[PDB]
């Protein structure tokens, strides 16, 4: 149960917040703006924190691959079909921050290769791995509804907050129906 | 409270030790997580302010390497459209590292970026060591604003850092109209057979 | 250089010349060469002429007028090859055709005609319930459930969609039929994306017509 | 004229072979003023339709006749004369005549010509006149204004001598001509496009600038 | 000899040639010459008035008006572009038009319209000034009509 | 498949199409009204049309590469076969080539077999030597990959609609900006 979603423009700085918890609202929305800088600058940190081990030797360019799942987004715009993607994909950020775990919730980061980031936080706490597969095809659902109603909208400056109605009525469908 | 239209991310400074700490003290919403500046590298401030009718929040990123951030402070300026250097008028060493910082300011953040020149701890005139023609004929070859701050000269960082982020707006706002009789009745159906 | 060239006037063209200077639009045909493109590509074009709109205007009656001046354009290119390229009945496709489609005159065939080929032929599918506010004296309507161009715009302000509106009038006015066509929405149906342009004639027609 | 819209039909051949035919008729009849009325509309619109003889012959025949007897006292379009541009020259060394000197904070980089004259020095007025026409006339005399004039008018002595201009078919040809200032300004920044001409031996009319494009072209002294 | 003409909405000719049958290469004499646009123009009312009316085709009108030994034939697009005919005698003849002839000459004389109105720099008040829409017109005329 | 069957099955059962009548349409009343606008001054028209296409092209980079989620390319040459030969394919119904490939492998040509855009098109006579109709797509190729830290050079060296039969794209890499954030 995927409680909420934001995202991070290029360089830090919220731009979209819509939680779908029943009633929290514990967070103003100044400390979501901390919150999503202090994830930025994590990531960056946690880029530059590899073991000795693997900086020389990875070895691992086949495990990169995220298996695909049939119809973990729902049941379009420019896509068309039952679903936006059948085949499987690749990872991006392999040597960025990836998810954090916590016993009462659990955060996954999706970033895509121009820069954009997308974090789900999810109640929910599977066996630790098929949920990073879950976590990634749902935030690339996410990413190409993105794609599709905020970036072919005249009145929607670049890297600014994402004023849109059906953009987030749209991804509040989209987890409605993940559960 | 997601009013706001904008978001314009700036990014203060300077050399360590010469007063950011206390040069950020009044441009804040002083509440959230304090400190983390050595945590991570930066700590954050924010303000809302109205340009043409329009809100505008400002953030804040007072970054600072001692050692270990390298890599990771440059990271810090990956699109900001605003800066603020920082030095002290005590030691001329401070003075020095700006045009070191206009250097990697002009060379890793955002393009054409508005940058502007803070003197701090001004009210101290027995340990001057940076004159006020020098710093402004430093500031009119690179194309930024200048101003000199003190605690009891307080209430001037404030209008400067408001007049940067004017000067930010009039420079990455494209321009936009407002848009803000239609038939009532019951219809008949015209379509053909 | 003997084309036309008005000041001079009508030229004498003797019967025997047959020399042919190939110009890459009147040699190449227009018969219906299908190569669909994404809606992506249209989408993005739309979105950046409306952007380059917003800079050069001032108001939004003149963004509006200016759409549909875009729009208009457009029209009046449409109506000759969609009127003409119907009559086709299953090298130039002129001798192709024995009887040329009848030019409609009435003022329900061409909102028939619109409502039928040209909106198919633009959104590849008809236009849904054409119909007629039969109250004052006249306020025809095409009304689409989910328009195409459009779709992508947020808010629930009707002001980037005159682009169809002057397609529209623009299609009217060379028909012979000037119009006062302006889009409103009307969510009703469940849709809630339902758009009416409303089309109002002018005086003159509706003298012609009785 | 009335069907047509001399003063929903754009066909400029048709229309400019109607006027000929009413300007024809009315020369027949002894009627001087719609000749002129005409013959005025002839040469203003339908301009870069009549070739070298039509232009010649209806200006030998019906204008020429019409400005002699006074039917028609101003001139076919305002469209005449684009540049006015105007110098002055140091006769002497540069060091002769100079023109006098007429005696903490926020820094932030974040945000035609005057020209001036002096009572005795001689200036030089040079003025681009055109002529759209296929056929010659020739202007009479040149004056600025009656505001900035008695200030800086043109010497009357020095175009009486120098003669009628006579200005080509299709030239640009310009008239260069000598200036006298006698009065002050003191600190009144004056502007000067008011330019009346003769041409042809007409009342004298205002021509204002036009540069190459609708904008004005107005110089300050 | 033969008067052809394309005239748009607000009445005035977008396009204009002439036709002769190469035995005569002089077009009409001296007088007709000068009265064709005027006779042009006047049948044009008629071709208006035959523009909105019931009675199969209604954009090829055939012979509409007559005059001193001159047939006229007008042919209507679905723009409003009128296509109009001046068919004249080899000087001394009753003018017969062939139907079928006249027909397909417009028919692919519109084609030609279509496909220059088709690009974004023409507009409608302009002329349609192009060598090679001239040279394909006048070829059509030796094709179609003698 | 490498590339080839990749975005035929994109193009095939992915995307709603639309007519592409339209598109020319659409981009030739676009031009038309520039080139009035600006009073037939064709250069600052190339001006204003590659800076329009580098605007679509900066937004472009999402619908790409979110529809196809293809990885990094590596080196001028990955780049270049995905950008010909399903790039294209996804947003339009052409498959252009490469050709003239530089002695240093720094530069490539997109000859454009067919162009959607210049469909109905025949310039007026005081513009053949000046205007790149198309110049839109120099702006969307030059953004797109500005915006993958893949700064580039591209402009047009010949056109179908001025002259020569072939008309092709120069696109030469200046060099590879590392500023492409914490991945890899
Ligand atoms: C490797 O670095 C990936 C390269 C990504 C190439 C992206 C190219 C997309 C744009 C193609 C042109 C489409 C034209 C659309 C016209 C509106």
């Amino acid at each position: 149960a995927i409680e909420t979603i934001l995202v991070i423009n290029k360089s830090g700085g919220l731009i979209y917040q819509r939680n779908f918890t029943n009633d929290e609202q514990k967070l103003n929305s100044n400390e979501y703006l901390i919150l999503a800088s202090t994830l930025h600058g994590v990531f960056a940190i946690a880029s530059q924190l590899t073991p000795k081990a693997l900086q020389l030797t990875q070895q691992t360019n086949i495990e990169n691959t995220i298996p695909y799942i049939p119809y973990v987004g729902m049941s379009l715009g420019s896509f068309k079909g039952d679903d936006f993607f059948k085949e499987p994909f690749t990872n991006w950020n392999k040597s960025g921050l990836r998810q954090l775990c916590t016993d009462q919730f659990t955060m996954f980061i999706y970033q895509t290769l121009t820069g954009l980031k997308f974090v789900a936080i999810s109640s929910s706490v599977s066996t630790s791995n098929l949920a990073i597969q879950i976590a990634d095809n749902f935030l690339r659902k996410v990413y190409c509804l993105y794609s599709d109603y905020v970036m072919k909208d005249p009145s929607y400056s670049m890297e600014m907050p994402i004023r849109s109605n059906l953009f987030d009525e749209k991804v509040k469908k989209m987890v409605e129906n993940l559960q | 409270g997601y009013d706001y239209d904008y978001l314009f991310k700036i990014v203060l400074i300077g050399d360590s030790g010469v007063g950011k700490s206390n040069l950020l003290s009044r441009f804040t919403t002083d509440e959230f997580n304090i400190e983390s500046k050595s945590t991570i590298g930066v700590e954050f401030a924010t303000r809302t302010i109205e340009v043409e009718n329009k809100k505008i929040k400002a953030q804040i990123w007072d970054t600072a390497g001692q050692e270990r951030y390298r890599a990771i402070t440059s990271a810090y300026y990956r699109g900001a459209v605003g800066a603020l250097i920082v030095y002290d008028i005590s030691k001329s060493s401070s003075y020095e590292n700006c045009n070191h910082w206009l250097t990697e300011l002009r060379e890793n953040a955002d393009d054409n970026v508005a940058v502007g020149l803070i003197g701090n701890k001004s009210d101290l005139a027995h340990l001057r060591a940076v004159p006020t023609d020098e710093a402004k004929n430093f500031a009119m070859e690179n194309q930024m604003l200048f101003t000199e701050t003190s605690a009891l000269n307080s209430d001037n960082v404030d209008k400067a850092f408001r007049e940067l982020i004017v000067a930010i707006f009039q420079m990455v706002s494209k321009h936009q109209v407002d848009l803000s009789g239609a038939p009532k009745g019951p219809t008949i159906s015209l379509t053909p057979a | 250089s003997d084309g036309y060239e008005y000041t001079v006037g009508p030229k004498q063209a003797i019967t025997s010349e047959a020399s042919y200077i190939p110009s890459r639009i009147y040699s190449e045909s227009l018969l219906f060469k299908r190569q669909e493109a994404s809606l992506s590509a249209m989408a993005f074009l739309f979105q950046e002429m409306i952007s380059q709109l917003h800079r050069t205007c001032k108001t939004a009656g003149d963004f509006e007028t200016k759409l549909s001046d875009y729009g208009h354009n457009i029209g009046i290119r449409l109506l000759e090859l969609l009127n003409f390229r119907a009559s086709v009945s299953p090298e130039s496709l002129s001798n192709y055709i024995t009887k040329m489609r009848r030019r409609d005159l009435k003022i329900l065939d061409i909102l028939q005609f619109i409502h039928g080929t040209l909106w198919s032929y633009l959104f590849n599918h008809v236009s849904d319930d054409l119909v007629k506010s039969s109250e004052r004296d006249n306020e025809y309507m095409i009304v689409d459930n989910f328009p195409t161009l459009t779709q992508f715009i947020p808010g629930e302000n009707v002001s980037c969609e005159y682009f169809v509106c002057g397609i529209i009038k623009g299609f009217l006015f060379n028909a012979g039929f000037p119009c006062g066509v302006t889009a409103h929405r009307m969510p009703q149906g469940g849709h809630s994306q339902r758009t009416v342009y409303l089309i109002q004639f002018d005086r003159q027609v509706l003298d012609r017509e009785g | 004229i009335e069907l047509l819209n001399i003063n929903q039909s754009t066909w400029l051949i048709l229309q400019k072979k109607i006027l000929q035919l009413c300007i024809k008729v009315s020369r027949k009849i002894n009627d001087f003023e719609y000749v002129a009325k005409f013959s005025s509309i002839l040469i203003t619109k339908y301009t870069h339709l009549l070739n070298q003889s039509e232009q010649d012959a209806l200006f030998k025949e019906y204008i020429q006749p019409s400005i002699t007897n006074e039917s028609i006292t101003s001139y076919w379009d305002p469209f005449i004369l684009r540049e006015v541009v105007i110098n002055r020259i140091l006769d002497s060394d540069p060091t002769s005549n100079e023109i006098p000197l007429e005696s903490q904070e926020v820094f932030n980089p974040f945000k035609v010509p005057i020209l001036v004259f002096l009572v005795g020095d001689k200036a030089e007025f040079t003025c681009r006149v055109q002529n759209p026409f296929k056929f010659d006339f020739t202007i009479n005399d040149i004056q600025l204004d009656e505001e900035i004039s008695e200030f800086c008018e043109i010497d009357r002595k020095a175009v009486s001598y120098s003669g009628p201009y006579n200005v080509k078919a299709e030239s640009i040809r310009s008239i260069t001509l000598p200036l006298i200032i006698k009065k002050p300004t003191y600190k009144k920044i004056y502007e000067i496009s008011c330019l009346k001409i003769s041409i042809l031996k007409l009342p004298l009319q205002k021509f204002d600038i036009i540069n190459d494009s609708c904008i004005y072209g107005k110089l300050k002294i | 000899p033969q008067y052809f003409a394309i005239i748009g909405k607000k009445d005035n000719p977008v396009y204009e040639i002439e036709f002769t049958n190469a035995e005569n290469p002089q077009g009409f004499p001296q007088d007709l010459k000068e009265l064709n646009p005027f006779i042009l123009h006047a049948s044009l009312d008629i071709v208006e008035d035959l523009q909105w009316q019931i009675n199969t085709d209604n954009c090829y009108l055939g012979k509409v008006d007559h005059f001193y030994g001159l047939a006229i034939t007008a042919y209507i697009s679905y723009s409003g572009m009128k296509f109009v005919m001046i068919h004249g005698n080899s000087a001394n003849s009753s003018v017969v038009i062939d139907d079928n002839n006249m027909r397909s000459f417009y028919q692919e004389v519109h084609e030609l319209y279509v496909k220059t109105l088709m690009n974004p720099f023409y507009k409608i008040t302009d002329p349609i000034r192009s060598p090679a829409f001239d040279s394909r017109v006048r070829t059509l005329a030796r094709k179609h009509l003698s | 498949r490498s590339l080839k069957a990749m975005g035929e099955e994109i193009w095939k059962n992915k995307t709603e199409k639309i007519n592409t009548e339209l598109f020319t349409l659409t981009y030739g009343s676009i031009v038309a009204q520039l080139c009035q606008d600006y009073e037939r001054d064709f250069n600052k028209v190339n001006d204003h049309l590659y800076s329009m296409g580098y605007n679509i092209g900066c937004r472009l980079i999402e619908d790409f590469l979110a529809r196809t989620a293809l990885p990094r390319c590596e080196n001028l040459v990955k780049t270049s076969e995905v950008l010909s030969k399903c790039a294209f394919k996804i947003f339009l119904n052409i498959t252009p080539n490469i050709t003239n490939w530089s002695h240093n492998k720094d530069t490539f040509s997109l000859i454009l077999d067919e162009n959607p855009l210049a469909d109905f098109v025949e310039l007026p006579m005081d513009a053949m030597k000046s205007l790149w109709y198309s110049n839109i797509l120099c702006g969307v190729l030059k953004g797109s990959l500005e915006m993958v830290q893949l700064d580039c050079d591209v402009w047009f060296v010949s056109d179908i609609l001025r002259g020569d039969s072939q008309t092709e794209i120069k696109v030469k890499l200046n060099r590879i900006l590392k500023d492409e954030i914490p991945i890899g």
